[PDB]
């Protein structure tokens, strides 16, 4: 009693981004590269359009 | 609209475990005669055949005996749920807030008394017991005694007054030898624990305990009261370790209790009872004990006048269940030092409780560093000045040091009513005069039974119903109401103005006549010079205007009484009421304005130019008529019934029929 | 007690940011993507059901994966693109290839049974309204409209005759008759579509990339009234990204050479700092596609996302490829 006070209000937001992010899944692939320079040898054919 | 509800609260009001409600008996066998089928031993045994069932019947009867013994405990046991009142002390005592005795009638007094001794310094010794009158009645004065000691100097001229307040009762004071194994009880009756001192041999203890209680005492000096079941006083005591506990301050530590005693510290206690309650408004005093060589030559009431007062104080009841239960809680709640705005009401409510039916602690915004207080002396509405001092000092013990403790009484609304009731004559032997006197007891009750409480709104009607129902003998009853206020200038409105809470019809807004020193000069054979002319006005509203607004209408001004302004004219106005005058002087001014949806009132006779001084009274009364039947009261403003001191206010027209 | 939400888009947003975030020498993020641990997890490492152990991180992880780290490769913002699952209208290996649901996305022209159209690349259509016969997620609703007004999700009876088709705003097949009703959306160029896309995932544009050509993209066509907009891929809310990244042997012949038993795990890097001689000289950040991890600081750049995999071989002349998707 025999005081009054001032009142000034606030808020706080608290939200998870980061829960929704995530790694999928992560994939690779295999690959014959022709660069030339190289000869046939080993086997033949196979595939073949 | 109005409260939608998920699941909410609790356990109604207050707690009721009600498995120890007390049943209706036929139910309470209703339930046990149910209770014996279904046992395992019988499945057989039919109860509604009168022969088991009167058999069972007496079970129940006992059961129910027993119960009531069981149950009440429990509202016993749990405060607030405690009927005995000798119990709610008890538990309220052990919260830490006792309720008191009839606590004495209490004034002062200054005296200018000749010495016929002519020493510098006479004491007044305590204990001079003085005589006063019950107001109106002297059949018989009541005594009542010199609070202490107090000494005066010797004005030249000789003739000195002191001054010294005043208690009401005789001092009682019983020495007693102390022993372990022991009560100590005082029997007495019309004791009050707040008059009660003590002395130990020599040096007096302190209940801690609202007397004192924070002082280089150290705390070994000290003692407990407590209710005897009986209803008188017993003595206590703290025994062994009396202080905190063990070495504290002393070097050589051991122990101390105190009180042996073997004989030691015979125990004398000096005490006044009273008869107080009755003795509230004891106007008329006497000097009522002699001492050497001091000759009263007048005993003059009440200095400092506030100046609307009565003879002494104080008395109280006792007790009041009601105001005491819910309240101790709080002090429960609260430590001793008082620290809350509501711990500042209930503490109060402590001492002086007998004085004050109702007190209201607040803050005002404005000030800081003080307590505000709005309290009822429940004599009247005005606590004189000194008792203001006094709680004030007394509660200023307990209390934030940079803190003040501040009290006024707040301004109060007056509710001023002629009625009008009828009584059948023959329907009554008793004196019709007697019967204006029983109303006028029943009015205050439905106040004391209302009003006063929450300051909520108040019904008129509802008033009238109490009243009603004095004599029924009474045939009718009728009453009209005139809201009231007081205010203190006159000359400017207070800044705010002032408003009713309450919707009043237009143009009905009055207030009341009162001269007014006219610069303007009368003679009349044999009075010779005569100062000058002064005659009578009052203040008047005029009517409503669009927007709800009014302008205060001053009242009827002579010619050449107001100088004339360019600015200022006389209103002139037809609606305006006016009061009727040998002068049929008809200048009125607008002094200032009101809206009457807002309630609020202004006014300042700066305005005219019109000298404060040239007015005689510095306070008037205010009328008002509020439209709305019943009224509403917020903050600070109440209604309130002072019949006594203000007979004015309320007038009571009595109509006999056959 | 109050309600709030994050709207979908900030998934993208996210993203977008990201995306704007990869820089290419300064005061912008790079990339590195790194392999290592020829060691075996166990002796099992290489039997099916092998599930090497759940990754750690802490720098104690941290450092034994950059212990082992074998090679390292950067990754250039046009290798990084959004993108949203394919499905294809019409196809039959999957699943009710005629059957679409409400606001699905749905490609044309991308197989012959596809194809609706010759001489355009790929169509993205959504599909706003599906027929009216059909069934409830929620199963006390037999009502699509009743459905939908609640909001459960409804399975439509009846397939689509054909894929959408138009340029215009919702198509939908809705005049003639059908069940389905179909907007537009953009035309994917084809040889974006060949080389970016995944028979899973079709590649989504940026809005950067679609700033140049709205044209290339289908998407001048349309109406957006903001003026230029390009915000596309808030329509679409892809909240996906694609890593590609290519591993070549040639950069990296020591672990190449014949008889290696493979990298286990995999790591990607941001922001390293290339070695330097003198620690007092200034940091350099790395340009170069691949750095031996000893061309790179010890420590240096921070790894986001680590790895650990049944070991994997590379051999030489062998080319490996790495896809990754961070849903955001």
């Amino acid at each position: 009693v025999g005081f009054g006070f001032i009142a000034i209000t606030l808020l706080t937001m608290f939200i998870n981004v980061g829960l929704t992010l995530k790694h999928t899944e992560t994939i690779i692939n295999k690959y014959k590269n022709y660069k030339w320079d190289s000869g046939l040898p080993t086997e033949y054919a196979d595939r073949i359009a | 609209a109005n409260t939608p509800v998920n699941y909410q609260l609790t356990r109604t009001a207050n707690a009721i475990p009600e498995i120890f409600v007390g049943g209706t008996f036929a139910e309470i066998k209703q339930n046990l005669i149910e209770w014996l089928n279904g046992q395992n031993e019988f499945l057989d045994y039919d109860f509604e055949g009168s022969r088991l069932n009167v058999l069972c019947d007496l079970l129940a009867y006992n059961t129910l005996y027993i119960q009531q013994f069981g149950n009440a405990a429990v509202y016993e046991s749990f405060m607030r749920t405690a009927n005995l009142r000798s119990s709610v002390v008890q538990a309220a005592q052990d919260n830490g807030y006792l309720p008191t005795s009839k606590s004495a009638a209490q004034t002062e007094i200054m005296l200018t008394c000749t010495d016929a001794l002519n020493r510098n310094y006479i004491t007044i010794p305590r204990g001079t017991r003085f005589l006063a009158y019950a107001k109106d009645t002297s059949v018989n004065p009541y005594n009542f005694v010199s609070r202490e000691d107090v000494i005066a100097i010797r004005d030249k001229n000789n003739q000195y007054f002191p001054r010294l307040k005043l208690a009401q009762g005789r001092i009682v004071r019983t020495e007693i030898i102390y022993d372990k194994l022991t009560p100590i009880i005082i029997y007495d009756k019309n004791i009050d624990r707040n008059q009660v001192k003590l002395y130990v041999d020599g040096a007096e203890w302190i209940n801690w305990t609202r007397k004192s209680m924070v002082h280089a005492g150290s705390t070994s000096t000290i003692y407990y009261m407590r209710e005897t079941i009986d209803g008188n006083t017993e003595f206590y005591f703290g025994e062994g370790e009396i202080s905190v506990n063990a070495s504290e301050g002393a070097l050589t530590a051991n122990y101390i209790g105190g009180l042996k005693p073997t004989q030691n510290s015979t125990i004398v206690i000096e005490y006044i009872s009273t008869n107080g309650a009755d003795a509230n408004g004891a106007v008329g005093f006497s000097y009522a004990d002699t001492l050497t060589n001091i000759t009263v030559i007048n005993i003059n009431e009440n200095p400092n006048d506030d100046p609307d007062f009565v003879g002494a104080d104080g008395g109280g009841d006792p007790e009041d269940i009601e105001r005491i239960r819910e309240l101790g809680t709080i002090k429960r709640e609260t430590q001793q030092r008082c620290v809350t705005a509501t711990d500042y009401d209930t503490f109060v409510s402590e001492r002086f409780g007998s004085i004050i039916q109702a007190v209201q602690t607040f803050t005002d915004s404005t000030k800081p560093g003080y307590a505000f207080i709005a309290a009822k002396p429940k004599s009247g509405l005005y606590l004189t000045t000194v008792q203001r001092e006094d709680i004030k000092n007394y509660l200023k013990d307990y209390n934030l040091a940079p803190i003040t403790p501040s009290i006024i009484s707040p301004n109060y609304l007056f509710i001023k009513t002629n009625l009008k009731v009828t009584y059948a004559l023959n329907k009554l032997q008793e004196s019709e005069q007697w019967l204006e006197g029983q109303i006028i007891d029943k009015i205050d009750r439905y106040y004391t039974e209302d009003v006063e409480i929450f300051n909520s709104s108040f019904a008129k009607s509802k008033m009238l119903t109490y009243v009603d129902d004095a004599d029924h003998s009474v045939i009718g009853s009728s009453a009209t109401i005139q809201m009231v206020r007081e205010v203190q200038n006159f000359y400017k409105t207070p800044e705010a103005g002032i408003k009713y809470n309450n919707q009043i019809k237009d143009r009905s807004m009055e207030s009341n006549t009162f001269s007014f020193n006219s610069g303007r000069k009368v003679v009349n054979p044999d009075t010779g010079l005569e100062e000058d002319v002064l005659y009578d006005v009052r203040i008047v509203s005029t009517d409503r205007d669009s927007k709800g607004i009014g302008k205060v209408i001053i009242g009827p001004f002579a010619s050449g009484d107001v100088t004339e302004n360019e600015n200022i004219q006389p209103y002139t106005g037809n609606d305006f009421n006016k009061l009727a005058n040998s002068d049929g002087r008809d200048k009125y001014y607008v002094i200032g304005e009101i809206n009457y949806p807002a309630d609020v009132i202004y006014w300042n006779i700066a305005k005219i130019n019109l000298t404060s001084e040239k007015f005689e009274v510095q306070t008037i009364e205010l009328y008002s008529d509020p439209t709305d039947d019943v009224i509403f009261t917020r903050d600070g403003s109440l209604i309130v019934f002072e019949n006594d001191l203000r007979p004015q206010y309320l007038t009571i027209d009595l109509e006999p029929i056959s | 007690i109050y309600r709030a939400i994050v709207t979908s888009k900030f998934r993208t947003e996210k993203m977008l940011n990201f995306y704007n975030s990869i820089g290419s020498g300064p005061d912008k993020n790079t990339i590195f993507i790194t392999f290592g641990r020829s060691e075996p997890w166990s002796s099992n490492e290489n039997e099916v059901g092998f599930a090497p152990p759940y990754p750690t991180d802490s720098v104690l992880g941290v450092t034994d994966m950059w212990t082992h780290m074998m090679g390292t490769v950067k990754v250039l913002p046009s290798m990084l693109d959004a993108v949203i699952p394919r499905r294809d209208w019409g196809d039959t290996r999957y699943p009710d290839p005629y059957t679409f649901r409400i606001n699905d996305i749905v490609v044309c022209n991308s197989a012959p049974y596809n194809a609706t159209e010759s001489g355009a690349g790929w169509l993205v259509y959504r599909c706003l309204d599906v027929p009216d016969t059909g069934m409830c997620s929620i199963a006390s609703l037999t009502d699509k409209d009743e459905c939908l007004k609640l909001g459960g999700k409804w399975t439509p009876s009846a397939r689509s005759m054909t894929p959408p088709e138009g340029r215009g705003d919702a198509e939908g097949t809705i005049e003639p008759g059908d069940g389905y009703v179909w907007e537009y959306l953009f035309e994917i160029p084809p040889d974006v579509s060949i080389n970016r896309c995944t028979n899973e995932y079709i590649v989504v544009p940026w809005p950067e990339e679609l700033k140049e050509d709205p044209t290339r993209w289908g998407y001048e066509d349309n109406l957006t009234w903001q003026q230029d907009d390009f915000g596309l891929i808030y329509r679409v809310k892809a909240n996906t990204i694609r890593f590609k990244a290519y591993l070549d042997s040639v950069y990296f012949p020591e672990a190449a050479l014949p008889g290696n038993k493979g990298f286990r795990q995999i790591s990607i890097i941001t922001n390293p700092l290339e070695a330097k001689a003198h620690p007092n000289d200034p940091n350099v950040k790395a340009e170069k596609d691949y750095y031996d991890p000893e061309d790179l600081m010890r420590h240096s750049g921070e790894m986001i996302y680590m790895e650990n995999r049944p070991p994997i071989i590379m051999a030489m002349d062998q080319t490996e490829e790495i896809n990754i998707l961070f849903t955001f």
